[PDB]
């Protein structure tokens, strides 16, 4: 009307991006301490008991 | 948008707080139509105000026509025992 | 303690700090201030009087232990004192100037300006009411704002409070770093001033003149309509009438008068005078007005003595600041002598009498320096130190060393 | 709504004069310029046809639910009408996001004064004098 | 002698919500808050065979603020003849309505849109609902840290034996200091409170306000009592053109003798992660 | 003064709307209490304690008693709310639950 | 809760020790004016058997 | 001192005229980032009130100051402010006096 943001929100300025991304949803990790970790030498293996 | 006399405001005046002090003071008995003009019972809402003749001064204050004593002047709620 | 202030500071509200209140500033308040300044008359010369006592009879620069900071500034050997005077060779003026827009505005405010070389050219004061400060939370200055007319517009531009340097006499308190104008301070007695001056000369006009009424006709008779009058007007014509013109009439016209109805016009320049003078801070002797009973013994003394001290309390508040925001930065930016020394900027006693001064070195002399006889006579220090430090006249110590 | 110059189209201000200017809630989607009507409490939406739903004007494009600013009785306004005006025409709304005549309409009273002519499908300027509620 | 120079003030309400969110002070009006798309599991796959793309997809979830405003005005005859300042007394009000306008957005968002629901269904309304709700928001992978309360929940709360003994409480803070007690704000994993008072969501029934789609309540069926939440996943977004905050100006009328006070803010609410959110349903 | 409310979404450019502070009163009417008592000159200097410090103790003590059944009297009379113990839960959850 | 007290002269109870010369009698009496009024009633509950 | 006080005369005048209109000035000592002495700071005595024990002794100060839109307020001990009264109503009076307030009266029937 007068000259007023809905009229010129892509004209005379950008609208803003917050900088930081909000993050996804985080699944637990617990497996690394939870159990004990072999680094194996071959991709097929066995473990005698 | 508020005046002066608009109903929402009249407690923020101080000459509202003082007239109808001044009313009290001024009374005889609740009969306002009598005692005050409609003007002032409508802009000091004197309706509301506990007008009845208590707390004017000459209710208490003896003021005979003949006096012999000093007497007159006294006022009764000053003395010993009240 | 602490590093940092813990109490609050009052200012920022949410507007440019607080709009109710004389904190804020408008370019509108701002240029409202000039107006009051360049429309001239008996207001404009008041406040410029008042300028006049606070900083027009000039200056002197001290260092404490001046001697000591001797060093050879570009193979020429100077002090600091000596180095200052010839950064600042027309103080005089620029305190004046300063000092004045302090008292008219809320702040005086300028830069620091360089020779292309480097070197310090000047500092050189900007036009305050084309600029305002933003501040911070607790009350400091971070920014100027500026807006200035130029072809009908107004290029305007935002400066960082860095390399700007700002003074402010009237402090609302001792953290407000903005200060107050006095003339939008005082504005309802300037207005105040001005609709009676109005008020009184159109009065002048209506009634200070007496003016002749014709009444013609009997009482009781015969009409006398307008195309009447006009003949009867053009006899009594004021144009065409002379000092010694003489009448002859008939019963029934009358040369009745209006008379010129008295007023004590000259009661009321005097009040309004009396307020504006008061409210401004300046002697009622500043409005051409002066009182009776006033004029001589205690009475004189006490109001002479809180004119001084007024004016004293300018002058320190200037001196300090200028010092601090002015002298010490361009000494640290553009100078070989350290910035941290002992410098002050003082300014002379408008309504000191060298006459009482005379009268004081030739009562208690004997107990004086010939340095502190110097400096109260407002002289040069004489030339050989023991001279300057003796007690007994230099002239006395001459005729004794004329004796041997 | 909008004026052309050389290449470029510029939207047009809305307004012209007035101070009549009062917020409502949009009840939908509306575009500068459409002639609006109470639908709820404090809530505006576009007027229908024929009367009884006329409020003011819509002033700068919103979604539904935002804060719309209206401008209503003693506003001069640039608006888009549905057929050829002059001056001195009524007109009111169209029902189409336009305005158009009392003439051509069922109505018998309008809402806004032409002031300036115009073309079926552009701009008037035209004076807001009166505003339509239900009657029954 | 002079008459009492005192005004009696009216109900405050709680504010709590620059507290109680994540708050962003925006330089637009309105604008975009980036998103990630959700952690997902590596795929199985042979040996040499095309390692496959699922790259991270974005989004946003947008603010648009919306101009809260509250106005007075009054003659200067009135100003001038008040028992007290009556533009200090304005200001405060105007203020004070605006920071209740920022909490009702931030409530309204925060009851609305939070995606998870623990029904208590009368029954176990104390701090069994309060772990409840924490397991409702653990169950969809994210950690709430606070609780937004309405009275009628502190009061069945601060009922429950379990912070009502001391013995069970661990401290007789809450017997004592009620909800001023340091375990009130530290319970069940979350590290603050924030009491709400009973006005401040919108029912729809204030003028100018549409209401929202819950009751806010806790003493009849199906009520929302409290909200358990991650405080940095509500944002309260505030936009001001002249400042960072809430603007007050102070009319004056060119003719009139009438002064007025106004008061300013945009204000939006945005859930961030309305998974990071559940209600406690009576 | 009357309760805070809420300020209203407004549209950029629209009017404010006035919503300003409105006022009313309590209404006040101080009641006299008296309070008094006699005593003969032969009875002042008779007894073995002083008389006159134990009656101004008795009037003091008597009016301040009728300050307190003036408060206790409009307190429990005039409060606005109310919780209902219904017989049951008495000590402290009824004094919660009238907080 | 105010409890407003007014005295006419002075601030609180006005104590009168007086003795009648007539009868030989001291009177102590004692007066003060008293109300008691909510602000805001709002702010109070009674507890209910 | 003349060297830790550098302005005393200025600092002097405000504390004095402050303590004059209002029942006290009052402020803070201030420290360098190093802990070296910075200055006294004086406080707006209007934003100001103190609190007392059951003695008349200020042991807490509280304030109050404009801020966006409304006003701000905290609480501070005692123990780290300082502060000077000039008018008492008797020798044991610490919080004072302000002859503005005192003679209003007086004030209000000049001005009007
Ligand atoms: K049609
Ligand atoms: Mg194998
Ligand atoms: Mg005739
Ligand atoms: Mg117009
Ligand atoms: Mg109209
Ligand atoms: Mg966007
Ligand atoms: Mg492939
Ligand atoms: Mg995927
Ligand atoms: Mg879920
Ligand atoms: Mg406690
Ligand atoms: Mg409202
Ligand atoms: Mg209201």
């Amino acid at each position: 009307f007068a000259a007023s943001d809905p009229e010129y929100v892509d004209t005379l300025f950008r609208e803003q991006l917050l900088e930081v991304v909000m993050e996804g949803r985080e699944l637990r990790k617990v497996a690394r301490e939870a159990s004990n970790v072999i680094n194996a030498n071959t991709r097929v293996g066995d473990v005698p008991i | 948008m508020q005046l002066r006399r608009s109903p929402g405001m009249r407690p923020m005046d101080r000459d509202w707080h003082q007239e109808r002090a001044r009313a009290r003071e001024q009374a005889y008995s609740s009969d306002l139509t009598s005692q005050f003009s409609e003007s002032e019972i409508v802009k000091y809402e004197l309706d509301t105000a506990q007008i009845d003749g208590s707390d004017n001064p000459r209710t208490y204050i003896w003021n005979r026509t003949i006096d012999l004593f000093g007497m007159n002047g006294t006022d009764v709620r000053e003395l010993r025992n009240r | 303690a602490s590093s940092t202030p813990q109490t609050n500071v009052d200012s920022m509200g949410g507007g440019h700090s607080y709009q109710f209140n004389g904190q804020d500033l408008t370019f509108e308040d701002l240029r409202d201030i000039k107006d009051v300044r360049d429309s001239g008359g008996q207001v404009a010369q008041l406040m410029d009087y008042k300028a006049l006592l606070n900083f027009g009879e000039g200056c002197e620069i001290h260092v404490e232990g001046d001697d000591e900071t001797k060093q050879l500034v570009d193979g020429e050997p100077m002090t600091l004192s000596e180095w200052l005077e010839d950064a600042f060779p027309h103080l005089d003026l620029l305190v004046l100037d300063l000092g004045g827009d302090a008292l008219w505005y809320p702040y005086a405010v300028g830069e620091i300006q360089e020779t292309i070389t480097g070197e310090f050219k000047e500092a050189l004061p900007a036009e305050p009411w084309t600029l305002m400060p933003e501040s911070d939370a607790q009350g400091k200055v971070q920014a100027w704002h500026q807006r200035t007319k130029t072809h009908g517009g107004y290029q305007t531009q935002t400066l960082p409070a860095d390399d700007l340097w700002h003074i402010v006499i009237n402090k609302a308190s001792a953290r407000d770093e903005v200060g107050i104008s006095e003339v939008l301070r005082n504005k309802d007695e300037i207005q105040a001033f001005k609709q009676n001056e109005a008020a009184i000369n159109q009065a002048i006009e209506l009634h200070g003149f007496p003016q002749r009424h014709v009444k013609v006709g009997k009482e009781d008779g015969a009409p006398v309509r307008d195309n009447d009058l006009r003949r009867v007007r053009t006899i009594f014509d004021p144009r065409t009438t002379d000092a010694n013109t003489a009448y002859f009439t008939g019963q029934d016209v009358d040369v009745e008068t209006l008379e010129a109805h008295n007023f004590d016009y000259s009661a009321i320049h005097e009040m309004d005078m009396r307020n504006l003078t008061t409210a401004l801070g300046l002697p009622l002797e500043a409005g051409n007005v002066g009182a009776d009973g006033l004029g001589s013994g205690k009475p004189a003394e006490l109001r002479f003595a809180l004119l001084k001290l007024a004016i004293k309390a300018n002058q320190r508040s200037f001196s300090v600041q200028f010092v601090e925001r002015v002298m010490r930065p361009v000494v640290r930016d553009y100078s070989p002598f350290d910035h941290e020394a002992d410098i002050r900027l003082e300014i002379n006693d408008p309504l000191e009498d060298i006459g009482e001064v005379a009268d004081l070195i030739q009562q208690v002399g004997d107990y004086m320096t010939n340095e502190q006889v110097a400096e109260k006579l407002d002289l040069p220090a004489p030339e050989d130190d023991e001279v300057a430090d003796s007690y007994r006249s230099p002239a006395d110590m001459e005729k004794d060393e004329a004796g041997v | 709504a909008t004026e052309t110059q050389g290449e470029h189209t510029f939207p047009v201000e809305v307004l012209i004069s007035g101070e009549e200017l009062r917020g409502y809630t949009a009840g939908e989607a509306l575009s500068a310029g459409e002639p609006v009507y109470l639908s709820g409490d404090y809530e505006v939406s576009a007027s229908s046809a024929d009367g009884g739903e006329f409020l003011g004007v819509n002033l700068y494009d919103v979604a539904s639910g935002e804060p719309v600013a209206l401008a209503g009785d003693d506003c001069e306004v640039r608006v888009e009408v549905s057929e050829q005006v002059t001056a001195n025409d009524e007109i009111l709304p169209d029902g189409l996001g336009t305005f158009e005549t009392v003439a051509t309409s069922a109505a018998s009273a309008g809402v806004a004064i032409v002031q300036e002519g115009a073309a079926s499908g552009e701009v008037c300027e035209a004076y807001i004098f009166a505003v339509q509620g239900t009657t029954a | 002698e002079q008459l009492l120079e005192v005004v009696m003030e009216g109900r405050e309400l709680r504010k709590v919500a620059r507290e109680a969110s994540n708050v962003i002070n925006a330089n637009t009006r309105v604008g975009d808050v980036p998103i990630a798309s959700d952690e997902e599991f590596a795929r199985p796959t042979g040996q040499g065979a095309e390692i496959r793309d699922d790259g991270e997809t974005y989004t946003t979830v947008a603010w648009n603020a919306t101009k809260l405003t509250e106005g007075s005005r009054v003659t200067d005859e009135m100003r001038d003849q008040a028992m007290v300042d009556l533009i200090e007394r304005n200001i405060q009000r105007v203020g004070a309505s605006l920071e209740n306008g920022i909490n009702r957005v931030f409530l309204t968002e925060l009851v609305d849109n939070a995606q998870n629901n623990h029904d208590t269904a009368g029954s176990n309304q104390g701090y069994q609902a309060l772990n409840s709700a924490v397991g409702e928001v653990d169950k969809d992978d994210f950690r709430p840290d606070t609780y937004v309360t309405h009275p009628d929940y502190r009061t069945q709360l601060f009922n429950d034996t379990n912070l009502a003994y001391a013995n069970r409480a661990g401290t007789n803070e809450v017997l004592r200091n009620r909800e001023d007690a340091p375990i009130v704000g530290d319970i069940a994993g979350l590290d603050m409170h924030a009491a709400m008072s009973s006005a401040t969501y919108d029912d729809g029934t204030d003028i100018g306000w549409s209401g929202g789609s819950e009751t806010w309540g806790f003493s009849s069926d199906g009520d929302k009592g409290a909200v358990v939440y991650d405080r940095d996943n509500i944002h309260t977004i505030l936009y001001a053109p002249n400042g960072q905050d809430v603007e007050i100006k102070d009319y004056e009328d060119p003719i009139r003798d009438i002064t007025g006070v106004n008061g300013r803010l945009h204000v939006d609410c945005q859930y961030s992660q309305g998974r990071s959110s559940a209600t406690v349903q009576y």
